[PDB]
RNA sequence: GUGGAACAGUGGUAAUUCCUACGAUUAAGAAACCUGUUUACAGAAGGAUCCCCACCUAUGGGCGGGUUAUCAGAUAUUAUCAGGUGGGAAAUUCGGUGGAACACAGUGGAGCCUUGUCCUCCGGGUUAAUGUCGCUUUUGGCAUUGGCCCCUGCUCCUGAGAGAAGAAAUAUACUGGGGAACCAGUCUUUACCGACCGUUGUUAUCAGAAAUUCACGGAGUUCGGCCUAGGUCGGACUCCGAUGGGAACGGCAACGGUUGUUCCGUUUGACUUGUCGCCCGCUACGGCGUGAGCGUCAAGGUCUGUUGAGUGCAAUCGUAGGACGUCAUUAGUGGCGAACCCGAUACCGAUUACUGCUGCUGUUCCAGC
RNA sequence: AGAAGCGGAUUUAGCUCAGUUGGGAGAGCGCCAGACUGAAGAUCUGGAGGUCCUGUGUUCGAUCCACAGAAUUCGCAUUU
């Protein structure tokens, strides 16, 4: 016997609003551009509180109250700015969901959310992140040998 | 060492005849039926050799283009009989 | 006895209903997930035709040099894609297999003894020989010896599975229950004769003569001694004796003589790394450099080396349309395809949970005369 | 809320646990009461308190023995 749970990737993006600040046309310089970093007041607790804001306000209470029943964040690193969140498989919709309308934290406005991987297993997610990860690094690489 | 030693008087040399059988790209070797044994159980003990089932013979005939009698061979009077 | 309805028990079998399409990438394995499009070739290996210049011969032609046009199965396309994704039970763990090669106890070694006895089933029948006792060609009874005859139910390596008890019965061997097919335990299987192995301990208190064939009391028979109106004594057998479930070598538990017992070791791996040895070159006291070479040894370095599913903080999806089945309708459509449950190495037997079908059996109710 | 498969151990009063030729159903704690103290704790005495996990069957009789159906719980070089 075992539980059938889902886990979610995202990942943390910041757009680059500069209006004054001109900009350069490239795939590995926009990588960079976007994949910049996390601030400083970044944790798994605060991303959590400010999900469950989230997902009050959006949401609602006994939405929340299905997506709160197995909502959990069990690994995070803010020096990559990826996580995984846990939830059940029906109310994956909703946790999809919740992490679009994701606006801003209360310290640091002007950010996305990407939600990248959902699967069932957090290994694969894993294996897929890794993947994911190297071709960022060949793409990283290649515009960097030229 | 690791052996036992051939003797031309009181050992038992034994006819061994090993062929290439063309269309099924397989090679059969004959023995006889009590000679077969201490051939047969020599041959998995090394590690990588594995044993086939008839429905395993079928797919190998099914893999490599070719035919078989008892399910391929719908023409023939006893294919026809046993099949159907 | 029959037909219908309902319930119950057992045996057998089946379970995503099936098909179709879709579900982001030059960052080319992101619908949840896996595998595959890897035995490289266009008879283009001195390829074929053709352009220009020079040479030799003439009825055809060949050689040398230079750039380069056409052609390689549907005059095409180098950069797409396919298939599958839970079961009878996967739950239960009782079992065994992939280590044994047909009992060749799978093999080897050591120790001990009763030193591994080509032995013996007891037992029953026939035949031959001997000795005794009664009839007298001869036969009958007893004891010994020798010879023969007396039954793998089926498949399977194992575990196990199910078949029938006319050689004495009505209930199909015995015992207990079931409502009946039957179930459980002891057993036997063409037994043309049957065969419940032995030892140890237990059945507490009371009762009874006695809780294990101790013993004791009565009756009957046979034999021996004293003895002879047959009285008594001893030994053997049979039967009975108020009690308790009870006297029945019956029930329960443990151990083995089977082909001597016991112990120890593997016959199980593939890649990676390290050491050692073998051929080549330099150097010569053991040395050094390469072979994408081989053999042995070691290592908690690895095992998607993974399986027409193969995960390992444990994937087995969502939706639409069509086909089929059941049930309910007011105009004709709506709902449902489940219950139990769910891998983790695979196999098979048995058990347990639920739905439907099928055969048998038992009970109740209702009639045809 | 960290499965799956393997071996070992185990279920008895409310609790923690004994125990058994197979013939009585228990101890400590807790509860109540007695005793004691000005009062209370401790000590001590007594009573109440049972689905011996459930079921079959063996036996004359089951916590015990046999079978079936549940499970409890440990270990897998761990403190998640
Ligand atoms: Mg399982
Ligand atoms: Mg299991």
């Amino acid at each position: 016997v075992r539980l059938k749970s889902r886990y979610i990737l995202f990942e943390i993006i910041f757009p680059p609003t500069d209006t004054n600040v001109e900009e350069s046309v490239s795939k590995a310089d926009i990588l960079l551009s976007h994949h910049r970093a996390s601030p400083a007041d970044v944790s798994i607790k605060s991303i959590l509180q400010e999900i469950r804001r989230s997902l009050s306000l959006n949401l609602g209470d006994y939405g929340s109250a299905k997506c709160n029943s197995l909502l959990q964040l069990k690994y995070f690193s803010n020096k990559t700015s990826t996580g995984i969140i846990r939830c059940h498989r029906e109310d994956c919709d909703l946790v999809i969901m919740a992490l679009m309308l994701m606006s801003k934290i209360g310290d640091v406005d002007g950010l996305i959310v990407n939600p990248v991987k959902v699967s069932g297993t957090i290994k694969k997610i894993e294996q897929f992140a890794m993947r994911r990860n190297s071709k960022i690094l060949n793409i990283i690489k290649c515009s960097q040998s030229s | 060492k690791t052996t036992v030693p051939f003797k031309e008087s009181d050992d038992p040399s034994i006819p061994l005849v090993i062929i290439r059988r063309l269309k099924t790209r397989d090679w059969i070797v004959v023995l006889p039926w009590f000679w077969l044994l201490p051939l047969w159980h020599l041959l998995n003990r090394i590690p990588r050799m594995y044993h086939i089932g008839l429905r395993q013979f079928q797919q190998i005939q099914y893999e490599n283009k070719q035919l078989y009698f008892p399910d391929d061979y719908p023409f023939t009077q006893l294919g026809y009989i046993e099949n159907s």
